[PDB]
């Protein structure tokens, strides 16, 4: 049986073009434990990305943080992916920062 | 302080 | 109290590519406090909490030295269950185990609990009356008949009615009123666009701890219950939690919804709008 990840990204604070900032990628309800995450800044992966501990829900699945610092602008696109082995294709989502 | 876990 | 005493446990299997990896981790009132992670050289319990440093090189080796014993029962009960289960050599498969006592006011047992998943279904658990189990399958049944035979439903009892206790005690004595943590949430409403004469207003709310908080939108007094969206509540990666809750309303119709906040650490519910700029 395979749990699928559900993903949010989002800025630790409200975003201001030209302030530094932290995005998140907050992956949840996957299982198996193992799991890939990567973020993209245009297109490109960013090198420098960061990982809280694996934890697990009262329904067993895993739940992780990756974070990386970033300085957003109007128009640079920043996204997190995820390849897990529920998902025969990785599954990116892009930031919104609406959401 | 954690059980000591006992086998399955 | 109340005060809670938990550990989470995992363990994973790799074959061919190295031992399985075994985890303790536990929380003292859902604030992590130790930690036992088997991938490494020289694998030993470890303080999580600066608070409990306070804890001399004695608790470090017993309960390091535990954990260890821990790690190769699992290690055994993994292969087991590939029995039980009629399961392939080359696969990986996870235990996790979920054991705690949670304490009333009163410093008694307010509810132990010991359950089991293999590869993250249900898989066994000590029931509510600490005397009996309830397995979630066929192979469970194996392992339930034995732990009957075996008397481990009292042995559970026991430690979770006094040693479970008497370490949560003792924990807190260390690192209370630490626990007690609250952090109120701060507000704020955003506007944004949607086609026609539409517009969407989010509710936000940031910077809380714990992380239970409900956010409502009402239209003169009534709670909308219907359209609303909001997100699931998720880390800012500082140690506090945001959420936010919007509701598509009409263009020039702002001013007739309002957003309430309820959160523990609040004196009382925040209440508040769209505050368009002058
Ligand atoms: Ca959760």
């Amino acid at each position: 049986i395979q749990k699928t990840p559900q993903i949010q990204v989002y800025s630790r604070h409200p975003p201001e073009n030209g302030k530094p900032n932290i995005l998140n990628c907050y992956v949840t309800q996957f299982h198996p434990p193992h799991i890939e995450i990567q973020m993209l800044k245009n297109g490109k992966k960013i090198p420098k990305v960061e990982m809280s501990d694996m934890s697990f829900s009262k329904d067993w699945s895993f739940y992780i943080l990756a974070h990386t610092e970033f300085t957003p602008t109007e128009t640079d696109t920043y996204a997190c992916r995820v390849k897990h082995d529920s998902m025969a294709e990785p599954k990116t989502v892009y930031w919104d920062r609406d959401m | 302080s954690i059980i000591n876990f006992e086998k399955l | 109290g109340p005060h809670s005493l938990r550990y989470f446990v995992t363990a994973v299997s790799r074959p061919g590519l190295g031992e399985p990896r075994y985890m303790e981790v536990g929380y003292v009132d859902d604030t992590e406090f130790v930690r036992f992670d088997s991938d490494a050289e020289n694998p030993r319990y470890e303080p999580r909490a600066r608070w409990m440093e306070q804890e001399g090189p004695e608790y470090w080796e017993r309960e390091t030295q535990k954990a260890k014993g821990n790690e190769q029962s699992f290690r055994v009960d993994l292969r087991t269950l590939l029995g039980y289960y009629n399961q392939s050599k080359g696969g990986s498969h996870t235990i996790q185990v979920i054991s705690g006592c949670e304490v009333g006011s009163d410093g008694r047992l307010l509810r132990g609990y010991q359950q089991y998943a293999y590869d993250g279904c249900d898989y066994i658990a000590l029931n509510e009356d600490l005397k009996t189990w309830t397995a979630a399958d066929m192979a469970a049944l194996i392992t339930k008949h034995k732990w009957e035979q075996a008397g481990e439903a009292e042995r559970l009892r026991a430690y979770l009615e006094g040693t479970c206790v008497e370490w949560l005690r003792r924990y807190l004595k260390n690192g209370n009123a630490t626990l007690l943590r609250t952090d109120s949430p701060k507000a704020h409403v955003t506007h944004h666009s949607r086609p026609e004469d539409k517009v969407t207003l989010r509710c936000w709310a940031l910077g809380f701890y714990p992380a239970d908080i409900t956010l409502t939108w009402q239209l003169n007094g009534e709670e909308l219950i219907q359209d609303m969206e909001l997100v699931e509540t998720r880390p800012a990666g500082d140690g506090t939690f945001q959420k936010w809750a919007s509701v598509v309303v009409p263009l020039g119709k702002e001013q007739y919804y309002t957003c309430h906040v309820y959160h523990q650490g609040l004196p009382e519910p925040l209440t508040l709008r769209w505050e368009p700029p002058p």
